[PDB]
């Protein structure tokens, strides 16, 4: 548990 | 009034679009419209058109139109669904897709666009499902191929990994030539093995995709200032990120702004997101010296003129191919100057973007050629990390005997010496150098702790924490945003990890390994009879999938242990139960990379050809420690090997890092920024001299 901020795609 | 002329009118157009030419098609399909408005097709045809040139509002007029003519135009409900999309309307366009599938069974591109949303979500295995489907319906969709071809890469479903890769880098090299949008996305196209032209040939394309969403505003170029008369003597940067709230990207360089030099430069922070609450976004806010929010501004024409009319002369973009990114800002060119910085890891193969920076580790001279950007080094590394502020309770540590190890149960505080100096009989090991407490009331008592799982207790007065429950006992200080107000206790039983282990780390996100990444740990741990590897459940749909590539290079389950992931704070500390970090070499640990080094834990990389392959060596040129950095598979699993079984070599190393993370440059924001400023007044005095930007290599 607890998730946390990523860098990722602009989609 | 006629459907003839109209429909004629309606080939005209496709022609005029197939010849790129945009303009043109537009004002066709709007007369065919004119001629007979109750024309299903001109006004899905022009609404597309629309959507491209970014006018959504009206394109979805369209869309509602055409199929209120057409009720069974299964095509115009996917399409609509795509703008609600982009319009961040995910439950509408959602509603679309499933209601096209539901008319049209075998309707491809919908199975594919729910798939999409389903990834976007992050519920992958959903998302792969509709994948699956959509390319059994129509066998040739790329958007389709290399969507799934993502998706399996994060759960790490390696199956015809090579036939996978060739078939992309296939399917890529045909839409390059065919100058057709290409189906991978530029912050993924460094996972594969395409050729450095090729990836630049994609960053290019999306370069393009904003530059004629800001055609249509048809706005005269800027007048950018020549000299700093007007503002004072001082050069105006621009910092411009969706990341200035709770965020790597804040949790690296969150410093910065605050440490310009005032005399010189006037910063300004141009946020693309709205306030979020942390402590991150405010102390930017609090320091910066002007503070923008640009997502009180949608429309890019107005944003840009709030920039240009803000007198900047360097603008920084932070996001590149990113989320929440709009570099339609940059397309405008408000600035002079323009460079890319941190954020992104990777060429923004785009004209409108001036300087790359970095440095020599990352982006040596030779491979100029993979950026379409010139490059502007920084004297050691590009890199930098917010730690020595964020996280000063890790400076120093404190172990306890229960039999000496330096990884086995910590103890890190703002007040730990003074509880030390509580303490009878503390021993003092020379490296700083690292106090241990011998196995006592005192020590048995935080073990016990540690074993009952409680949150906290009481000794002499200090209170001492479960690391495992911080969240709880202060949920700022959980999450970067707080400085740990107690001493906070750390222990490998608290993880399941062996007390008398090597263990290896990498606690990426899992996209990051492939089977060859696998094959060497796998090696390395064959050879290191002591040891585990210790991963991430990064998605946890993951950890089977390894599990399995790792039992059939005859690793026993027992051999990789999964952890799941935690908060910041825990994140960081828990690295220093580890005692080598095994990095990814397909793509290196950016952010992890200085989080893992922060704890005093060594790290083996093999620096790769793409920037994102080479980040991790260059941090450890910088840090001063080049015997961890291996020019070849074979290399690399020595290196680690090396250290797996010479313990005394292991000591050495590991006390280097520890000394070195804070005596090298590597942590040091004041120095960092000094450099960066260096290269702002190279960049501008250059260009003031009346030069287009050439390389800065120094
Ligand atoms: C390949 C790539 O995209 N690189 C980007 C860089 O180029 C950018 O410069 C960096 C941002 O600008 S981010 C990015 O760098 P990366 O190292 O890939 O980080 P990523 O996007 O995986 O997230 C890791 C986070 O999880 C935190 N983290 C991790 C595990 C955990 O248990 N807890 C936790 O808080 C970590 O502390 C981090 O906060």
């Amino acid at each position: 548990p607890v998730s946390v901020p990523y860098a990722s795609a602009q989609s | 009034s006629c459907p003839t002329h109209a429909d004629s009118l309606n080939n005209l157009a496709n022609i005029k679009r197939e010849q790129g030419n945009i303009e043109e098609a537009v004002r066709l399909y709007r007369k065919a419209l004119e001629v007979f408005p109750e024309f299903a097709a001109a006004h899905s045809n022009l609404a597309s058109v629309l959507q491209q040139q970014g006018k959504l509002q009206e394109a979805l007029m369209h869309y509602k139109e055409a199929i209120r003519i057409s009720p069974t135009f299964a095509d115009a409900y996917s399409n609509m669904g795509n703008t609600l999309k982009e319009m961040q309307d995910v439950q509408g366009a959602l509603q679309c897709y499933t209601r096209a599938i539901q008319i049209n069974p075998a309707f491809a591109d919908a199975h594919s666009n729910l798939a999409s949303i389903h990834k976007d979500s992050g519920n992958i295995p959903e998302a792969i499902a509709s994948y699956r489907t959509a390319l059994k319906l129509k066998p040739d969709f790329p958007d389709a191929y290399c969507n799934l071809a993502h998706c399996l890469q994060i759960v790490c479903d390696w199956t015809d990994y090579d036939e996978r890769m060739k078939k992309l880098v296939s399917i890529v090299a045909d839409q390059l030539e065919k100058n057709r949008l290409p189906s991978v996305h530029p912050h993924h196209s460094m996972l594969y093995p395409l050729s450095h032209g090729f990836r630049k040939a994609i960053a290019e394309r999306h370069g393009n995709l904003c530059l004629d969403k800001i055609n249509v505003l048809h706005k005269p170029p800027y007048e950018h200032p020549k000299d700093l008369k007007l503002s004072d003597g001082r050069l105006r940067v621009g910092y411009v990120s969706s990341d200035f709230g709770n965020h790597p990207t804040s949790h690296l360089m969150q410093s910065i702004p605050g440490m310009h030099n005032p005399d010189k430069f006037e910063v300004f922070c141009y946020a693309l997101s709205p306030d979020d609450g942390t402590n991150f976004r405010v102390k930017v806010m609090a320091e910066a010296n002007h503070f923008i929010d640009l997502s009180q501004i949608p429309c890019n024409g107005k944003a840009a003129d709030r920039i240009h009319q803000d007198g900047i002369h360097i603008l920084v973009n932070m996001n590149g191919y990113t989320k929440g990114a709009r570099n339609e800002l940059f397309a405008l060119r408000p600035a002079p100057i323009q460079a890319m910085w941190l954020g992104y890891p990777g060429t923004s193969g785009a004209l409108f973007m001036d300087y790359i920076i970095t440095d020599q580790e990352t982006s040596p001279a030779e491979v100029a050629e993979q950026y379409s950007e010139k490059l502007a080094y920084m004297p050691h590394t590009f890199f930098i990390g917010d730690h020595a502020n964020m996280f000063p309770h890790l400076k120093k540590k404190a172990v306890i005997d229960f039999k000496i190890y330096d990884n086995r149960i910590v103890l890190n505080g703002i007040d730990l010496k003074a509880f030390l100096d509580s303490l009878p009989d503390v021993k003092i090991v020379k490296m700083l150098n690292m106090p241990v407490i011998p196995m006592n009331t005192i020590a048995e008592a935080v073990i016990e702790m540690i074993n009952r799982g409680q949150i906290q207790i009481t000794i002499n007065g200090f209170s001492i924490s479960n690391g495992l429950a911080t969240t709880q006992i202060n949920n700022k200080a959980a999450t970067g945003e707080e400085v740990p107000r107690t001493i906070i206790v750390t222990t490998r039983s608290q993880y399941g990890l062996p007390e008398d282990a090597i263990v290896y780390c990498n606690f990426n996100q899992l996209y990051k390994i492939d089977p060859s990444t696998l094959q060497m740990w796998a090696n390395i741990l064959k050879r290191v009879p002591n040891s585990v590897l210790w991963l991430l459940r990064f998605p946890a749909v993951g950890e089977p999938n390894i599990q399995q590539y790792a039992q059939n290079m005859g690793l026993p389950q027992n051999r990789i242990i999964f952890s799941p992931v935690a908060p910041k704070e825990e994140h960081v500390r828990r690295g220093q139960l580890a005692d080598v970090c095994l990095d990814t070499p397909l793509c290196n640990g950016h952010t992890t990379g200085m989080d893992v080094l922060w704890a005093g834990t060594p790290m083996v990389t093999m620096p790769g050809e793409t920037l994102a392959s080479r980040v991790a060596a260059s941090q450890l040129t910088c840090l001063g420690c080049l015997e961890l950095i291996a020019k070849n598979r074979q290399e690399y699993e020595d290196i680690a090997v090396k250290l797996g079984t010479d313990l005394e070599y292991l000591k050495k190393v590991r006390g280097k890092v520890w000394k070195q993370r804070i005596s090298s440059p590597l942590f040091n924001t004041k120095q960092y920024t000094m450099e960066l400023e260096r290269l702002y007044l190279q960049m501008w005095e250059h260009y003031a001299a009346g030069n287009k930007p050439d390389h800065m290599i120094k």
